[PDB]
């Protein structure tokens, strides 16, 4: 029952913006538009408590690195999305999110929710990254990477499928009334 | 045919807490503009609150 205050962030090129619409209107354009940042509160009640959604929008451009930073602190939880298989972007995210979401905040819950794992049926993006040499990152690294985020259960939802996603936010709201002591 | 521009979005925000939506006509008299927020948020006193524009 009790409302929180809520923050989604994500890398770049992974497509919030179809997300937006889809939260907003229940569909899934394949079209890209730019958006700046936007601000969804629902009221959806799971487990009998009645918690509102202030889904918040961010940007990765360098001009705006003030305003997005500015409401990092005191923040209570965090939506983020990422490729899931991309090194640069497990480069970037050791480098930049997990220390200061560590360092600032000891006790800030944290979902997780990785992306970028159903163009197998695209075999466009295989021979573009094939050309180029990458493998593809390890299960077994990937699962030391969740559990060395102290994150209590690590989960993925689709969006273009829509599988999981309720699950992954129930989830989520049960980690956050039980978390780690 | 146009589509009907009744319904708009727009956030109010609020220094130091995350944002809450509302839909706003601005046609109707600002006192029902000030009626139908507090109804909206459950706040009393609807004569010490107003609206102001937060860009430059």
């Amino acid at each position: 029952m009790q409302s929180i205050k809520c923050v989604v962030v994500g890398d770049g090129a992974v497509g919030k913006t179809c997300l937006l619409i889809c939260y907003t209107t229940n569909a899934f354009p394949k079209e890209y538009i730019p958006t700046v940042f936007d601000n969804y509160s629902a009221q959806s009640a799971v487990d009998g408590r009645t918690v509102n959604l202030n889904l918040w929008d961010t940007a990765g451009l360098e001009e705006y690195d003030r305003l997005r930073t500015l409401s990092y602190p005191q923040t209570n939880v965090f939506v983020i999305c990422f490729s899931i298989a991309s090194p640069p972007s497990y480069e970037n995210v050791r480098h930049k999110w997990h220390p200061e979401v560590c360092h600032h905040c000891p006790d800030v819950p944290i979902l997780l929710v990785g992306t970028k794992k159903d163009l197998r049926a695209q075999p466009d993006t295989l021979r573009r990254l094939k050309e180029q040499g990458q493998a593809p990152i390890t299960p077994q690294q990937g699962q030391a990477l969740a559990k060395q985020i102290h994150a209590v259960r690590y989960l993925e939802c689709s969006a273009l499928q829509q599988d999981g996603v309720k699950e992954v936010f129930a989830e989520a709201v049960r980690a956050v009334l039980n978390p780690t002591p | 045919m146009p589509p009907p521009a009744d319904i708009v979005k727009v956030a109010i925000e609020w220094p130091g807490a995350y944002p809450k939506l509302m839909e706003i006509d601005q046609k109707k008299p600002l006192s029902a503009i000030i009626k139908e927020v507090c109804d909206g948020w459950s706040l009393a006193n609807h004569e010490y609150f107003a609206l102001q524009h937060a860009d430059s």
